[PDB]
DNA sequence: AAAAAAAAA
């Protein structure tokens, strides 16, 4: 909220997630947010709205947007020692939030380098314009864009898996320790559908077979996986 | 007349707002407050003006629009299940039908029961929200003992658990509901403000979000993390119901009769079963109590 | 006049806190003010059933009653009949002391500046509630303000008394309250060894030879009377009968 | 007393070697001295009659007034409110003599000039696309005294000016003014005083030949004469700024660190040479105007202890 | 993230000190003239140099090379000294080195040129360890 | 009369409303002529009270407090003029008391930045005013007085002076003296204390009964004003006889002060020098702990403080019994009888 | 031009 010295504009400013509505907000170094935004971007994310009143006025404003983020673990490199939780310097309410997790390593192996420096010069002077991707930019959106107007549902078969799925994984993770894993929630059996209904869309059908239950189920327990090694 | 810019919530993000000017007639008057999202259906109509010719440099003319019905939309988004200018406005045949149906055995357990149908279990957090939304009785002893006569709620667990849920439905299915949140609202943003009129010059009091509560609830979400000089400044309205300002050369007592529903997380992020209350959040006696 | 409501630091008071952090307030704003009432919370279930009682009563659908039977036997008076009398007694009343009550004010303040240093002195660190000449003008204003409630010209014994039974209460309620806040304990264990092995349950020694004995060891007389008044605090075995003679085992 | 104080202000009175070098060098012939001492020494008043008897000098301060640092007199002056402005300029920051009392007092912004204004530097700040720049070439008089307002026997930097060293390495004599009990020297003291106060005039007790206005003429006498440089010392300020250098070799000895490496040490005892040669010698420049500066630096830190 | 670092360390010598000294004294007491500017224009705007393909290999071989010294005959894994961001050091510098001199594509020298500017570099940014 | 203790506060009191003179010189600028007096102490010991007499008793003296004052208002103001429509300057708080001498109460508690304002006054009794096209010096030769609580609730006496005082050191080596009271308990003081006071509150007003309050009542009977030695009426002053010394009425002693303050202007002699310097060198060398540093601006007091009480005794010349009674005087202050 | 209230660093 911004207002003139003696003025009365009493107006609000939109941030970063007001402008990426309907969209995707790509923020850069998620570590060093501070306390407002740390306690405010929980908010945004699971109720789709964001809230305020000071000094007189009061708004909800509309913020349905798509975060992808990208952070750096504390000592820069990550231990394979320990988990995501010991690494990340991220409060648990905040990891609830994500609904996936990619985590990428760098080695001191003579045979990857190599060629990831001979693909680096490659594009740099040789081949600059010379990929070869198997679809062009304009047939990919022109795919997702009749993808996007597809709504799934689903059938008896793929409830009863998935409620079966969602009992295993929170049986076996709560099997490990008490009062320091916690980790599966609702979220985690609402992520499972809205993988499944993308999975579904991608493949553009109109119904939902197990086996793309069984793929989300594959990816949400290799993101357990992950934090074990 | 009234000034009327663009709700906040329909503006395209990062644009300024447009702002009209709206004529009230008889039985129109203070139906509208300020801070208040309202819908008018109206008249369009246009009249001549000389400065605003002047400054343009051509034939321009002035715009206004005259009301001709208002309602007021603040909070209860949900505007489909009925048509009209208000949808808390009862007809004859419907308060029989409240006769007819309020007097049926076990009519507790089916109004308990029928709220928020989409949440399972937590039956106790739906009875506390009933009788926090049905409230009691004020009373006043002799006109010299005052006795509140609403009743506040605290919510507390662990992740979830669906508690804004919960809140997004109580703010649905209140008159009159104002929902905060976090460390997004301010001490003096809850309470009565004091501003200085830019075109009059002079102190005036600017309603707060408490006020805009009253007859209704005020929903707060992470109670926890809000400052405690945020947190503190709403003991009178818990407790006396009456908001208090003596700030540049005023001195006024606002009435304020507010429910307050809250939800907050304990410490660590889960509770701790085998501690008491007092080592599990860092709120203290005097708050709690209330 | 300023009639100030504030709370202690933590909520409650927390007795077994020291008395210097459970207040916030320097020392200079708690001087102007001369009447400091700490209202603690307790637990007896006799006041509680009263209490509980009381405000059931005063529920609207009964109290709307019973108050009006005490404007009808003549037990209390309305507000505005108040007002008019303190409006009056403010524009005629302006009493005046008496050289009798100026000797017993003069004594009375002697010896609470006495109790206050001896309280610092045991306590080794600055009492968190001053007494100073402020306190005196006080009292005087006090008797004054009790002499002014029946039109007297003259203040007299009768009202300094009162006045200072107040400034008592007001003063042993906050100021002088464990100011002990709980040669260390170490001796506090070898005294309790010896009643025990030296004085058996149901008899009885002198407060005297008590004293005697103790002062003709180490433990001298400053010591032996705190830990007395402690174990009869504690009253599980020990009791005071027949004045402070007589030191009883129970 | 204080004559070592008096000798650097007469000094300072002429300037060091100015007028550039080959290829187009800066060099300033301003010389910037900063006095440390307690309060109760005089310095205040050493400043104002320096103040009073160069017609150059301008006293300023920390705040009080904020029509003096960073702007010019001119701001919306005019009845029409023209806003005539030069932009980034101080008070009459050419050839001028800066006095500054409390030097450790003023904010930011006054500082931020005169680290703008180190070294003959232009003043370019700019706030509505002006650049009328202000040829800042002056001499800085600063007074002030550590925070805790005395001396302490512990390590001496931790006192300092409580300010930026880079700030303290560009001066180029430091002064420090401790007071020290002594009956000998505060029993004269007190005795000038009294006497001074007694007559309720200037006493008979001083001897003086040279008058205020005669040092006024004399003044502008010697700097017109301008002496210039000449060669035979190179070797011998060399091996000065070599043993210099050895010093340096040694200030990791502390609780006096002050003798530390720059290069405009160097600078500086070449300018308070031509200063030395400037003040009462002809075009000449001597030798012994170069073992005067370097006992006027040694003098200058000997004041730590 | 920058391209380059360097530092300077001045140290009390005899011999560097009288160097410094001789030489400030003798300012005391083969440059050309704004073709310059207009040679530098020239050559960001007329010249577009590319890499050839044999200071592909040497630009590999070097790569291997600072990744070779980053690990040693312990299993302690030493910190990984070779990333992506010297390889584009190494990239822009060759290619700045062809446009100067106004040449058309990269030789050798360009990028021995380049690995050593940026390793004198480095063999100054270690600590008080090794 | 009324205030129990406080004998050299008074004394200095009574030095301060009419100070040494004011010296100039062709050369040597200008020298300060008045003394300026600071008061720490805990709570309830009597500094409000005496400042308050002193506001009474002095021929002009402006009040002012440290937290409802704002420096910038509190020397010079711009306001426009309703009938002309130019802004021309309005005199501060101390403007108004040129010449007189202003009391502030809560100078602890004051605004740190105000406090610039008191150091631009202090240092050179001149206040310079530069905004909105106005540039003039305004003259502002008052004496300040002031009273500060320490920064804990009491006053701790086995702590540093300089970390029991929240002011800075350098507007605290502008003042010339530094007074600190503490209340110690003691049952004999306590006692008399006590019984001084009681007979302070029973006291009733000439000619009127004590069963009602005081009364307001009209102006003079005339609204203008206007046998010879023999009387001595209120010139002897003793209205009520509790003590064998003498006392003298305030009107007569305010005849003296302004007698004094114009028909004497007294010099020094080497006689008075002597002392005052034996005194500096012995105060200076004593090596012993102290409250407050020394250093010139102390034998400058010394020598103004002589010349008060030079004036105090109507003599044209500094005896040198002036300059022991100014070095007593000052030993208290610093060191304590 | 000068006093007083509010959000963010
Ligand atoms: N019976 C249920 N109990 C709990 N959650 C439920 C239940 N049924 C459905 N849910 C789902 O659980 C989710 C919980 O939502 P949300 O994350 O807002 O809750 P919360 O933990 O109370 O939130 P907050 O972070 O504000 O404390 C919702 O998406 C809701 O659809
Ligand atoms: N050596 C001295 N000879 C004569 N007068 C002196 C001497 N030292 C100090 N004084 C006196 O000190 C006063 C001015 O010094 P002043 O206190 O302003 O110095 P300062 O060190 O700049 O301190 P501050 O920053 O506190 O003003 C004058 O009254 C002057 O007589
Ligand atoms: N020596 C004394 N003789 C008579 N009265 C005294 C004496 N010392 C203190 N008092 C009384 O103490 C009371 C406190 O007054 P006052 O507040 O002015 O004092 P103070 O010491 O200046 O206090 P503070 O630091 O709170 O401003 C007064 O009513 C005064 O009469
Ligand atoms: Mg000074
Ligand atoms: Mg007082």
């Amino acid at each position: 909220v911004v207002r003139d010295e003696e003025g009365g504009d009493y107006t609000i400013e939109a941030g970063a997630l007001m402008l990426a509505d309907n969209g995707i907000c790509c923020i850069d170094e998620f570590d060093k947010m501070d306390i407002s935004d740390q306690v405010a971007i929980h908010e945004a994310m699971e109720q789709q709205t964001i809230s305020i009143a000071k000094a007189g006025i009061h708004a909800t404003l509309n913020a349905r947007t798509s975060i992808l983020a990208a952070a750096n673990p504390v000592g820069g490199r990550y231990n394979r020692k320990l988990s995501l939780r010991g690494n990340l310097n991220m409060t648990a309410p905040i990891m609830s939030r994500f609904d996936l997790f990619f985590v990428i390593l760098d080695d001191c192996n003579e045979k990857i380098d190599t060629e990831l420096a001979s693909h680096i010069v490659d594009l740099h002077m040789k081949r600059d314009e010379a990929i070869e991707p198997p679809f062009s930019a304009e047939q990919l959106r022109r795919y997702i864009k009749y993808a996007r107007t597809f709504k799934p549902i689903l059938t008896k078969e793929a409830r009863s898996y998935l409620v079966e799925k969602y009992k295993e994984l929170r049986k076996d993770d709560a099997q490990g320790f008490s009062r320091s894993s916690y980790r599966i929630t609702v979220r985690q059996l609402e992520s499972m559908i809205r993988l499944s209904e993308a999975i579904a869309r991608a493949n553009c059908v109109d119904e939902i077979t197990p086996s793309f239950i069984a793929e989300a189920y594959d990816l949400l327990r290799q993101s357990i996986i992950r934090v074990d090694v | 007349r009234v000034t009327l810019q663009e709700a906040p919530g329909t503006v395209p993000p990062g644009r300024l707002p447009r702002h009209r000017e709206v004529i009230l007639l008889a039985d129109l008057v203070d139906v509208s407050k300020p801070g208040e999202e309202v819908e008018v259906t109206g008249i369009y109509k246009n009249n001549y003006d000389g400065n605003l010719n002047a400054k343009n440099g051509f034939p321009v003319f002035a715009t206004i629009i005259e009301a001709n019905s208002i309602k007021r939309r603040e909070g209860n988004t949900a505007n489909e299940g009925e048509e009209g200018l208000d949808v808390f406005s009862w007809t004859e045949e419907e308060e029989r039908e409240f006769r007819k149906i309020s007097r049926d055995r076990g009519i507790i357990d089916k109004i308990i029961s029928s709220m928020a149908p989409s949440i399972y279990g937590h039956r106790d957090i739906k009875t506390a929200v009933a009788c926090s939304l049905f409230g009691g009785v004020p009373k006043n002893v002799n006109g010299k003992h005052s006795i509140r006569g609403d009743i506040n709620v605290l919510l507390l667990g662990d992740p979830g658990t669906a508690k804004s849920q919960i809140l997004k439905y109580v703010e649905k299915t209140a008159h009159r509901a104002v929902f905060a949140t976090g460390q997004g609202a301010s001490a003096v943003g809850l309470t009565a403000s004091v501003r200085k009129d830019p075109i009059t010059k002079e102190w005036t009091l600017e309603g707060g979000a408490l006020v805009l509560a009253d007859k209704g609830v005020c929903l707060i979400d992470e109670f926890d993390k809000m400052n405690d000089q945020d947190r503190t400044s709403i003991h009178e309205a818990m407790e006396q119901q009456s908001i208090s300002i003596s700030k540049a050369g005023i001195v006024t007592t606002l009435q304020a009769r507010c429910s307050i529903i809250a939800a907050a997380n304990p410490n660590g992020g889960r509770y701790n079963s085998t501690l008491p209350l007092a080592q599990n959040v860092s709120l203290t006696e005097p708050i709690l109590s209330r | 006049s300023v009639l100030a409501a504030a709370n202690p630091i933590y909520g409650r008071y927390d007795d077994l806190k020291s008395p210097g952090d459970n207040i916030d307030f320097q020392t200079t704003i708690l001087s102007r003010f001369d009447m400091i009432f700490i209202v603690k919370d307790d637990h007896n279930e006799e006041r509680d059933i009263s209490i509980a009682n009381h405000v059931i009563n005063i529920h609207t659908g009964n109290a709307n009653a019973m108050q009006n039977q005490q404007e009808e036997n003549g037990s209390e008076i309305s507000i505005e009949k108040m007002k008019r009398y303190i409006t009056y007694c403010r524009l005629k009343c302006a009493p005046r002391l008496s050289p009798q009550a100026a000797e017993k004010l003069s004594s009375n303040f002697v010896t609470i500046r006495k109790q206050l240093l001896i309280n610092e002195l045991e306590s080794t660190e600055r009492s968190s509630i001053p007494i100073t000449i402020r306190q005196l003008e006080a009292i005087i204003r006090i008797t004054e303000s009790l002499a002014k409630l029946e039109l007297s010209p003259i203040a007299q014994e009768r009202h300094v008394d009162e006045a200072i039974r107040l400034f008592q209460a007001s003063t042993m309620d906050a100021a002088s309250q464990d100011p002990i806040g709980g040669t260390s304990l170490s001796e506090i264990r070898r005294f309790e060894q010896e009643l025990k092995r030296r004085l058996p349950i149901g008899w009885s020694t002198s407060y005297q030879t008590l004293r005697r004995e103790f002062v003709d060891t180490h433990r001298f007389s400053q010591l032996a009377l705190d830990k007395a008044l402690y174990a009869l605090e504690k009253h599980e075995t020990i009791q005071l009968r027949h004045q402070g003679q007589n030191i009883y085992r129970s | 007393g204080n004559l070592d104080v008096k000798k650097a202000l007469l000094l300072l009175l002429v300037g060091g070697v100015d007028k550039r070098v080959g290829d187009g060098m800066k060099i300033r012939g301003d010389i910037n001295v900063c006095l440390m001492g307690d309060p109760g020494v005089a310095k205040s008043q050493l400043l104002k009659a320096i103040c009073k008897i160069s017609p150059r000098g301008v006293y300023t301060t920390g705040k009080g007034s904020s029509g003096v640092g960073l702007t010019a007199a001119v701001m919306k002056d005019p009845v029409t409110d023209e806003m005539i402005l030069e932009g980034g300029a101080l008070v009459l920051a050419d050839n001028g003599i800066c006095c500054i009392d409390e030097f450790d007092k003023m904010d930011e912004s006054d500082r931020t000039a005169i680290h703008e204004v180190m070294e003959q530097q232009t003043i370019s700040i700019s706030k509505a696309g002006i650049n009328t720049t202000l040829n800042a070439r002056t001499s800085i008089l600063a007074a002030a005294n550590p925070l805790y307002g005395r001396y302490n026997p512990r390590l001496s930097p931790l006192d300092n000016i409580n300010l930026p060293a880079a700030l303290l390495s560009r001066f180029d004599i430091l002064f420090l003014m401790l007071d020290i009990p002594s009956r000998d020297d505060d029993e004269k003291l007190a005795e000038h005083v009294t006497y001074v106060h007694m007559h309720n005039k200037q006493p008979d007790l001083d001897f003086t030949p040279v008058e205020p206005s005669k040092m006024r003429e004399y003044i502008a006498y010697a700097k017109t004469k301008r002496p210039v440089m000449s060669e035979a010392v190179n070797d011998y300020v060399v091996q000065a700024y070599i043993r210099l250098r050895q010093d340096s070799k040694r200030e990791m000895d502390s609780k006096f660190s002050f003798g530390q490496a720059t290069p405009r040490t160097l600078l500086g005892i070449i300018r308070l040479s031509q200063a030395l040669a400037k003040l009462r010698l002809a075009d000449m420049v001597d030798i012994d105007d170069v073992e005067e500066a370097l006992r006027l630096v040694r003098v200058s830190k000997e004041s730590l202890y | 993230r920058f391209d380059l670092v360097y530092l300077v360390l001045d140290k009390v010598d005899e011999k560097n000190d009288r160097e410094l000294a001789k030489h400030l004294t003798n300012l005391y007491l083969v440059l050309p003239v704004e073709f310059l500017t207009m040679y530098i224009s020239y050559a960001k705007e007329h010249i577009h140099p590319i890499i050839t393909e044999a200071a592909k290999t040497e630009l590999v071989r070097a790569y291997v090379g600072m990744r070779k010294m980053g690990d040693d005959s312990r299993s302690d894994e030493k910190r990984i000294t070779a990333t992506t961001r010297q390889l584009e050091s190494m990239i822009r510098l060759a290619e700045a080195h062809a446009k100067m001199k106004l040449k058309n594509v990269v030789e050798l020298e360009d990028v021995q040129e380049a690995v050593r500017l940026i390793r004198s570099a480095i063999k100054d940014y270690a600590t008080d360890p090794k | 009369p009324s205030i129990y203790g406080h004998d050299h506060i008074k004394k200095a009191i009574l030095l301060m409303l009419m100070g040494g003179v004011e010296k100039n010189l062709e050369n040597g600028s200008h020298l300060r002529g008045d003394i300026n007096i600071l008061m720490v102490g805990d709570p309830s010991t009597a500094k409000s009270q005496l400042l308050r007499f002193v506001l009474n008793t002095a021929s002009l003296a402006i009040a002012t407090t440290g937290r409802g004052s704002s420096g910038v208002g509190l020397t010079a103001a711009v306001t426009t003029d309703r009938e002309t429509g130019e802004r021309r300057l309005e005199a501060g708080a101390m403007v108004l008391a040129d010449r007189g001498v202003v009391c502030i109460d809560e100078f602890d508690k004051m605004t740190d930045v105000d406090r610039v304002a008191i150091h631009e006054v202090m240092e050179q009794q001149t206040v310079t005013i530069a905004k909105a096209g106005i540039h003039t010096t305004l003259n502002a030769r008052c004496s300040v007085i002031a009273a500060a609580n320490p920064v804990f609730g009491q006053y701790d006496v086995n702590r540093d002076p300089h970390q029991n005082i929240a002011l800075p050191d350098s507007l605290l080596s502008r003042f010339d003296l530094l007074f600190v009271v503490t209340d110690d308990i003691n049952e004999i003081r306590d006692r008399s204390i006590s019984e001084h006071v009681l007979r302070t509150h029973r006291y009733l007003p000439p000619g009127y009964l004590e069963g009602e309050p005081v009364r307001e009542r009209l102006n003079l009977s005339l609204a203008v004003g206007e046998q010879a030695g023999a009387k001595l009426a209120k010139n002897k002053g003793n209205y009520n006889g509790t003590e064998i010394p003498k006392l003298v009425t305030i009107p007569f002693l305010r005849k003296y002060v302004q007698y004094a303050k114009e028909r004497v202007i007294p010099q020094l002699t080497q006689e008075a020098i002597n002392v005052i310097v034996k005194n500096y060198t012995d105060l200076r060398n004593d090596d012993n702990t102290k409250k407050s540093p020394i250093t010139a601006r102390t034998l400058e007091t010394l020598i103004r403080l002589a010349t008060a009480h030079a004036k105090v005794r109507l003599s044209k010349t500094v005896n040198k019994v002036d300059a022991k009674v100014a070095a007593n005087l000052l030993r208290f202050a610093l060191l304590g009888e």
